[PDB]
């Protein structure tokens, strides 16, 4: 009975106890926000090819 | 706008109240020299008391250019805001 001497808790329940959750990446913020701004971009910019300015406030010609 | 309007150097403003753009007018008798001064450019013409009556003769009327109608585009606005 040595393995009863041995720690009952397993290699692997250390592993999924201590690394639970996969962690946040640090260039996961920067890509998903880079991704929602180049639609704040668009939009509203002057400057793009696909503005909202001419179909918010039509023009007067 | 009606046919016939009744406005034009008769209580004219004679100077702009901004300082983006500079309005001199000089009411002589018959006409009238217009001073207007906006950023490096200026222009220095005659304008007659009848030839800003003559102005209204043909109208202008605006409409607006919308992507799809004025209704739309003023509930996307509402949206958009």
């Amino acid at each position: 009975d040595r393995v009863l001497s041995l720690p009952a808790v397993s290699k692997n329940q250390v592993l999924e106890n201590v690394f639970h959750t996969a962690p946040k990446a640090p260039v996961e913020h920067l890509e998903k926000m880079v991704s929602a701004n180049s639609k704040v971009y668009d939009a509203l910019n002057l400057q793009s090819k696909r503005v909202l300015i001419w179909q918010v406030k039509p023009a007067l010609f | 706008l009606t046919t016939f309007t009744f406005s034009g150097l008769q209580d004219a403003p004679v100077a702009a109240l901004s300082g983006s753009i500079k309005l001199n007018v000089a009411a002589k008798a018959g006409k009238a020299e217009v001073t207007v001064a906006a950023g490096a450019a200026k222009a220095a013409t005659q304008v007659s008391a009848a030839a800003l009556r003559k102005l209204s003769g043909s109208k202008i009327s605006l409409a607006e250019v919308a992507r799809i109608s004025v209704l739309h585009s003023s509930i996307q606005n509402y949206l958009l805001s």
